[PDB]
């Protein structure tokens, strides 16, 4: 469950802070992936 | 959700447009874990395993054998909550103020939701790359006034039973007396069987111009690599400048089994359920973050300061 | 519209033919964002947010908490709309000289309309990009005659509230000088928390050739690049010649939180509807472009002029 | 200590018990050099066969029966191998569910671990040891190097390998370079490679004497100057040079050919557990875990080990 | 709507110039796209 | 594993498919 899935549909805020976070740290994981040093 | 809540509808769809933490820059990414905590502490226990005896050889018969031990550590770590207010513009009354070319008012400073918010979680995922950097929080370009911390809450520059080296203020503009000094700390580094790791340096601008220098047709920024590269197995050394740093150079590895970030899975601001609302145009939201999560091993990082007095 | 404006047709056709403007080097894909404005000025507005205190610790009851800021700044950015005028052949009387691989009066020095619209699109792409360059707008070598401009219409050159640094004519030789006065200049540049970023250098080809001597095995232009990398986070730092310039230096970031080109979306240019016919084979065409959109932060650009009297 | 409900904010809880990683002694060799045998404790014998020329070859012209002969010969060397054990103590199975809950693997205030973590955990601990004995040929658990374990005849390590070169700089010498290159350009003369010659080189110092080696040659490092010797002689193929903290003034150089240096080590090397299990009434039992030591092949003067002595 | 397109037929002048506005950009796009500094 | 000595030869084969796998993803 996270906000880049356009398919998710939260049912409350409990869900939505989820899914904050999840975004979070899949947005982390992105970063981590396409850096170079 | 979506249907009843306008704003958290409005904080999903403008989520991904605020930057990513500069944070991440120092740190492997094996090196960071998400907890679930918001204020608290966490408890971490480190096994370990040794060897009382030479072992013992099987032949004939033997009923004495060499034992191995066992021993645990237990490391505390404190988390803390914070929260920011921000006054915004309502939704209902946004369509007032929607102009051609812009929303909001420039004569009253008064923003949409949506800006706002974006705003203040930059300006907050800033001041937690301040904290995780320096360890302490501030908004002064001083650094003073700062925010009174729980102990077991230290940063990269800040963290005791560390590796520390001072520069005096006769030598402040001596590169061979700095790099004797930082000579002396990576001497003293003790990094043990995870010596083969890449190393991280981050510098103060000052120190940066300083280390372009031509060696006392060769620079101190090669030597210092090479140097670190005597010490890590000679294996990659990275080099970063920052303008929270003044006089002061960090030296650490980016080893998972030395140094370990341990966040909040909601440290990164995120909006409260709590909004203000009355009779005017003029609504109020809350944003939490959480602070704190940092282990590092005893005597593994080097913190060279350069004295300006 | 094709089946009756055969010019329309024609510059359809040939519009691919002309090529890109050598001003996109110069910038990030990133620092340019088209506008909607023929002739006129622009409003733009940047907000910006602030913290007014430390964070508020979130424990037990508390109503009192942090507030959040907000600030804005306008800015006004003026176009210039500009046209010329060429003559060519006639569609109908193409064919009366249309000679053995070639079209056109090599006497009367005519030409078919598309060949006439891609060199005079060619030669008006030279001018903005002078004009983009310089920030001035002439057609004569000593750079007199200058086409007086509206305020709030600057160049990279002459933008003001920059850093501008001179040369002495006594020392127009001395490379020693020329890197000091580039030191004073990068050491007064003031580029905040953005120092992580691309950085280009422009200069002209004498400058270029005083570059490639040997450091007084090394190269001033390798010291050079190796000073501006102490202070742009090691980033790359591009160099590039352009005949436009006459011994001047232009250092600045590629980042387009600081300078940002905000072109009209007709600056390139553009074909009138207008066609001026008689009853000869000699027709009249106007080519349309704009002028203008250059924004830059303070005190982010670099200057160097080596007077030479 | 918090006289309040501290254990309250306990909020979370991670442990760190590791993993079993690869022994660190694979960067040492190339993988054609590594073949497992089958045995546990003992001596094996290996026979290297051998052919020469007796004379230069025969013209086939007309008629002949007279024909030059190639004639062969044999080696044989013998190897051991010795099998050591380990004992330690973990929680009994079934008692599990009393002494772990979900904030806890086990007793903290005994250090006392389920199987599993134990068993890790030694493994480990067995596995630096054997990578020890590997780089040094010698078996201790203090780092002064004391009080050795004896080992059987026909057991070295690449450091003891007999009838290899040995060069030992002076303690009037410890700190100069120059006199430490001087002896490694004599150990890489004495060096005996033959038709061998056009392998990789590996080359294994102490952390003092990279140090040492990063320092400016007396702009090019001795670090350069050693890799361009040694490629002088290895027909300019890859030269590596690693630093391990298990070494103290020594410098090793040896090449990575099967041809040359082989590694035999039984199929029981690394730790494995035993069948024997100690259990009793109580909630404490104990396990056992073998290992085997030995195998290393080398053929004569082909290792170049360096000794600084410090006085 | 550019003047890259075979299909694309254009109706009136100001559908062409915003056609070659459209090109230009394009243009713009593929060249920063193709840039190897 | 049916019995102790197929246990000991499956992490015998276990050890060797691992060190092949670091030799295969080592580079030097």
């Amino acid at each position: 469950a996270s906000l880049l899935d356009s398919n998710f549909v939260p049912i409350n805020f409990t869900e939505f802070v989820q899914a904050i976070s999840n975004t979070y740290k899949q947005r982390r994981i992105q970063f981590y992936e396409n850096l170079k040093r | 959700l979506f249907d009843e809540n306008y704003y958290a509808k409005a904080v999903a769809n403008i989520i991904g447009e605020v930057k990513d933490p500069i944070m991440y820059k120092w740190f492997s990414p094996d090196q960071i874990e998400d907890v679930d905590l918001q204020m608290g502490y966490q408890k971490t226990v480190k096994w370990d395993a040794f060897l009382n005896a030479n072992p013992t050889t099987i032949a004939n018969e033997v009923n004495t054998i060499s034992t191995i031990g066992f021993s645990s550590e237990v490391v505390r770590l404190n988390y803390l909550k914070l929260q920011y207010k921000f006054r915004h513009l309502k939704q209902t009354s946004e369509k007032f103020y929607t102009s051609d070319s812009y929303i909001g008012d420039i004569n009253n400073n008064l923003l949409p939701f949506a800006q706002a918010y974006k705003l203040a979680s930059s300006e907050i995922i800033k001041l937690i790359n301040h904290f995780v950097l320096t360890g302490t929080v501030s908004i002064q370009k001083d650094g003073k006034n700062q925010k009174r911390l729980l102990p077991n809450m230290y940063g990269l520059l800040n963290m005791p039973e560390q590796i520390k080296e001072e520069v005096a203020s006769g030598d402040k503009d001596k590169m061979d007396k700095i790099f004797e000094k930082i000579e002396a700390g990576l001497s003293k580094l003790e990094l043990g069987d995870e010596f083969s790791t890449p190393m991280m340096v981050i510098v103060d601008p000052a120190t940066s111009l300083k280390l372009v220098k031509p060696y006392a047709c060769e620079k101190w920024e090669d030597v210092l690599i090479q140097t670190i590269k005597a010490i890590n197995n000679r294996e990659d050394v990275y080099i970063e400048t920052s303008n929270l740093l003044k006089h002061k150079i960090l030296i650490y590895p980016l080893n998972s089994e030395l140094i370990k970030f341990k966040p909040s899975k909601y440290m990164l601001p995120t909006p409260n359920e709590q909004v203000d609302k009355d009779s005017t145009d003029v609504a109020h939201s809350y944003i939490d973050f959480v602070l704190g999560g940092l282990l590092a091993t005893r005597k593994t990082i080097l913190q060279v300061n350069i004295k300006q007095s």
